[PDB]
Order: structure tokens, then C-alpha cells, then sequence
């Protein structure tokens, strides 16, 4: 997955929970949703866990990056922790050989 | 250089983040 919409999300959702569930590797440096993906993988303790300052500032990325509603940066920071927990199947390819 | 432009990066993206944030505060 790379840069990716709001869709994209539910898309790892769906993709998180597969049959059997697989991995969704995100490229990141292209963007939008990759990137809070990644911001996430980066240090969100036990997937889910966002702490509180994460919670302002992965708010704040959503709600300026995507310029949705605040209703809905809180929903998908919510659908975030949902995909985030199972982050032992996501994978970040981290640019920069 | 490299290394040091390594610096340059992580600290201007931590100046970026602060400054970010504190428009959303103001």
C-alpha cells in the first residue's frame, strides 16, 4: 500500500483480518494515509496502545493531511488503533541502498 | 556531511511537527 486514501484503511482492515489474516506492507515518504500507517508503526506501543500525545498529534496529522471532519479523524483513529494492533503483519519500507 | 545532514533532517522534522502543532493550538 502507498499513499492510499481514507479507503485505504479499511482496505488493511479488511486486509488485517484476511482468511488466513496476511500481511499489508505500506511504503512510506509518498504520504496521506502510508504515512500515519507508518507514524503509527513507528512507536505505537502494542498496535492499538496510541498513547495520549499520539492521540492530539496523529489527530492533528489526520484532521490537517486528509482535511476531513474532526468526528471522523477520531473515527479513524479509531479504525488506526483497530489496523495498528496487528502491526506484527505490517511492515514499513523506510527509504533511506 | 551525510551524516550530519542526518542530523539536519530528524531535527528540522521535529521543527515542523512543533510548528504544526502549535498552529492547531493558536
Amino acid at each position: 500500500i502507498v499513499e492510499g486514501g481514507p479507503n485505504v484503511i479499511s482496505i488493511v482492515l479488511e486486509y488485517l483480518r484476511d482468511t488466513p489474516p496476511v500481511p499489508v506492507v505500506v511504503c512510506d515518504g509518498s504520504g496521506r494515509a502510508s504515512d500515519i500507517l507508518a507514524f503509527g508503526h513507528k512507536y505505537s506501543e502494542e498496535g492499538g496502545l496510541i498513547n495520549e500525545s499520539l492521540r492530539d498529534q496523529l489527530l492533528v496529522t489526520i484532521q490537517k493531511t486528509f482535511t476531513y471532519t474532526r468526528t471522523q479523524a477520531q473515527h479513524l483513529f479509531i479504525i488506526l488503533m483497530e489496523c495498528m494492533k496487528k502491526k506484527e503483519l505490517i511492515t514499513v519500507f523506510r527509504m533511506g541502498h | 556531511m551525510s551524516m550530519r545532514l542526518e542530523e539536519v533532517n530528524e531535527r528540522e522534522h521535529s521543527m515542523k511537527a512543533s510548528l504544526q502543532t502549535v498552529d492547531i493550538r493558536l
